[PDB]
C-alpha cells in the first residue's frame, strides 16, 4: 500500500490478537501506544521501570506479546504500553519496522 | 496541534 | 530519496534559513519543532496562545515570528514556521514541512 503524508493524520487499522484497533502512524516513538480506554479490561497489564519523555509518563505495558495482523494478513508480534487520557492509538516503530514501510520522495 | 519524540 | 522505517530514529537535515539543521522524522506531530537550545538567538520568536497535546501538554510555546526558507540537499524548497521548545531532546520535523516534501509512506 501507498500513503501521502499530509497535514491529516496518516492512519492504520489492524487487528492486535482478535481486536480491530486504529491508529496513527507515528514514526517519533519507539513503541507502540494504546489508549487504555480501548484497552480490553481481561488483557493483562504490568507496570514498568519505562519512562516516556514527551511534550513525561510511566506507562503500563502489556503481559503478553500481541499478534498484529494488518489487512493483508502481514503478522508479527508486538508489546505495546498502554497510557490513559491519550486521544488516538499510536504505531511505533516498533511496529512499523516489522511491516517493512518506507518512506519515500520523487 | 499534537506532538506524538519517545526515546 | 528513500529511508526505511528502523528501530533507529529516522532522520533528515536540512536549511531552515541559512542555517543546518538535523531533525527526527515525526509523522506522529502536525507541526515541527526547533529545539530552543538550537534556535540562533537573532532569530525573532513570539508567544503563541496554542496548546501542543501529546503524553502531556505545553502551553503557549514560542514560534518562529517569521515564515523560514527550509531547503533540502536537492534544493526543494518552502515555507515553514516552527515552534521553539526547550528541554526536547531532537528537532522534530512535523507534517507541515513533510507534506511539502511529497514524501509518501509505502509497503512492498
Amino acid at each position: 500500500w501507498v500513503q501521502p503524508i499530509t497535514a491529516q493524520k496518516p492512519s492504520l487499522t489492524l487487528w492486535l490478537d482478535d481486536k480491530m484497533f486504529t491508529g496513527l502512524i507515528n514514526t517519533g516513538a519507539d513503541v507502540t501506544i494504546i489508549k487504555l480506554e480501548d484497552w480490553p479490561p481481561n488483557w493483562p497489564i504490568t507496570d514498568t521501570l519505562t519512562n516516556l519523555r514527551g511534550i513525561s509518563n510511566n506507562p503500563k505495558q502489556s503481559s503478553k506479546y500481541l499478534t498484529w495482523r494488518d489487512k493483508e494478513n502481514n503478522s508479527g508480534l508486538i508489546k505495546p504500553f498502554v497510557i490513559p487520557n491519550l486521544p488516538v492509538n499510536l504505531w511505533g516503530r516498533d511496529l512499523l519496522s516489522q511491516m517493512k514501510i518506507m518512506m519515500a520522495s520523487p | 496541534p499534537y506532538v506524538f519524540a519517545m526515546t
